[PDB]
RNA sequence: GCUUGAGUCUCGUAGAGGGGGGUAGAAUUCCAGGUGUAGCGGUGAAAUGCGUAGAGAUCUGGAGGAAUACCGGUGGCGAAGGCGGCCCCCUGGACGAAGACUGACGCUCAGGUGCGAAAGCGUGGGGAGCAAACAGGAUUAGAUACCCUGGUAGUCCACGCCGUAAACGAUGUCGACUUGGAGGUUGUGCCCUUGAGGCGUGGCUUCCGGAGCUAACGCGUUAAGUCGACCGCCUGGGGAGUA
């Protein structure tokens, strides 16, 4: 059970369905009993430059502890959702809580 | 890259485009990837910059 | 390499205690977990030349300990690898 | 500069054609200016800074 | 005719040659005029002075659409594009916007070989 | 027996070390479409080439392949070959701090085995750019070249082969000792930090130089100095690294 600095995009027009994905991506983590130490919903932000077309987007920030194997599910529900472009999921850097 | 019109100006005059890709980056890309005469002209590059 | 758990699990199997960590069985069992464990990694990859120029020591390392060992003690020796299961 | 999130901190760090500024030019410590080039590129990943200024 | 108002000089200086495209800000050309078009075929086709008459051709042409403010885009190097852009406010052009575009690969294609002359 | 050699354990650090998988942004080419019109491209100059069947320029959409600007640095890592976007997974080594443990377990190494750029070969893919061969245009006395316009193998992937390079610090490996200076990079301790602090202690590395050595050139604590261990190799040029 390692630490994870998730973040991702979501489509602007299913930001309605983002708390929703939120408590099932943060449930998936709770089926492993790996704990979601911060969470951050950024808002509707401006992307610095277009993708399929489509400026300013969802972003939510996650930071869990988990085993890999449920970070690898959650890669690959990050895979095939439409609705979210852009996943980055990266290293250890041991728990962290904060904000900037 | 962009310069916006000022009210009262004559001549924009940008700078922009000396501070990066005219000079330098451009008239490089023009020619073959060695890998071997850039370890040797950055070698000498580094050799010739002392006092 | 190994993990902290399993590094202290070979120790508190091989030694006299723990803390004697650099006596001669504890020495080829850990290069032995390790050499097994990697033989689960090289059966795929397969292509990497570096990492197993790093296993090659951990197998040359263990032969010289287990020759220095059988040339000191060699009830030690039919011992060590009577419980290792090396030497086939 | 250990942080990519921060994107005031790398903007200071760039030009203004989204180019990573030489350690040359702003001091920063070769460690730093490691960490710091690769935050601005996980930053520019994830469209919180460009890649250029002409998208 | 068609009465645009604002429009894009997209001036493409190469080594051998400059071309001056006057476009709208749509992206589509209103009329074009190139260096090599203007007399001095050859070494002479590759000079300040026939990338400002290239330019004072292309301001010429767009007379038919109004144009008074332009921006300005300029791909490649050249011996032009500078001279281009004075031969524009030359013409009576409101000058807005001076881009350089050039395009630079992020260590893409593979450069030709060349030129052991 | 013993610890000053060698090794193990604890905690961290830096890193383009390796292998597998994914993704991102610029750019080149191609395809489809809009605008638009007489050239474009190229060169020392030209021509071949492309272009009123609408090129080049320009905008939109798509496909595909390869490489990964800036950071980037006589910077880093690796035994060497070599390794440069970002992220994950598997994995090798190095270095540092204090302490514990084993207790000479070490050094070198003929045969042997492994790894080994590029080009090349085999099978199956892929093929955007570049480009041996090749073709055309020039240049020229000639031009089987340099230059120009095209362009196939190849370069890219998987697996196997080859087994070489100015594979080079043209400097075998390991260990010990012998004046200095300026840097770089990566650890760390101490001390008003009371800066752009001070003072030390390691690892790797760059430049200059002292004694000494050297035919000289130069090397110079990373030795080509002063020694020890083991290995490899040399014995005039050619013929010939050939039969």
């Amino acid at each position: 059970m390692r630490h994870y600095e998730i973040v991702f995009m979501v489509h602007p027009d299913q930001s309605e369905q983002v708390p929703g994905m939120i408590e099932r991506y943060t449930a998936a983590i709770t089926g492993a009993e790996g704990k979601i130490h911060r969470l951050e919903d950024w808002g509707r932000r401006q992307l610095a430059y277009p993708i399929n077309k489509l400026h300013k987007a969802h972003y939510v920030l996650m930071n869990v502890e988990a085993p890999q194997e449920v970070i690898d599910e959650l890669e690959t529900t990050f895979r095939f959702n439409d609705a979210v472009i852009r996943s980055m999921v990266m290293r250890t850097k041991h728990a962290v809580t904060e904000a900037s | 890259i962009k310069v916006r019109e000022n009210e009262p100006f004559d001549v924009a005059l940008r700078r922009f485009k000396r501070s990066c890709e005219k000079a330098g980056v451009l008239a490089e890309v023009r020619r073959r990837e060695f890998y071997e005469k850039p370890t040797t002209e950055r070698k000498r590059a580094k050799a010739s910059a002392v006092k | 390499s190994l993990s902290t758990e399993a590094t202290a699990k070979i120790v508190s199997e091989f030694g006299r205690d723990a803390n004697d960590t650099g006596s001669t069985e504890v020495q080829v069992a850990l290069l032995t977990a390790q050499i097994n464990h990697l033989q689960g990694h090289f059966a795929e990859h397969k292509k990497d030349h570096h990492s197993r120029r790093g296993l090659l020591r951990m197998v040359s390392q263990r032969r010289k300990l287990l020759d220095y060992l059988k040339r000191k003690d060699v009830a030690r020796y039919t011992q060590l690898i009577e419980r290792l299961g090396l030497r086939r | 500069e250990i942080d990519y999130k921060d994107i005031a901190t790398l903007k200071n760090y760039i030009t203004e054609s989204g180019k990573i500024v030489p350690s040359r030019i702003t001091g920063t410590r070769a460690k730093y200016q490691r960490q710091l080039a690769r935050a601005i590129k996980r930053a520019r990943y994830l469209s919180l800074l460009p890649y250029t200024d002409r998208h | 005719r068609k009465q645009v108002s604002d429009g894009v000089a997209h001036i493409h200086a190469s080594f051998n040659n400059t071309i001056v495209t006057i476009t709208d800000r749509q992206g589509n050309a209103l009329g074009w005029a190139t260096a090599g078009g203007s007399g001095f075929r050859g070494s002479r086709k590759s000079t300040p002075f026939a990338a400002q008459v290239a330019a004072e051709r292309c301001a010429d042409a767009v007379k038919e659409y109004g144009i008074k403010n332009l921006e300005v885009m300029v791909k490649g190097p050249g011996p032009g594009r500078e001279s281009t852009i004075r031969a524009l406010n030359a013409a009576g052009f409101r000058i807005t916007n001076i881009t350089d575009v050039t395009p630079i690969p992020h260590n893409g294609c593979r450069p030709p070989k060349k030129r052991r002359v």
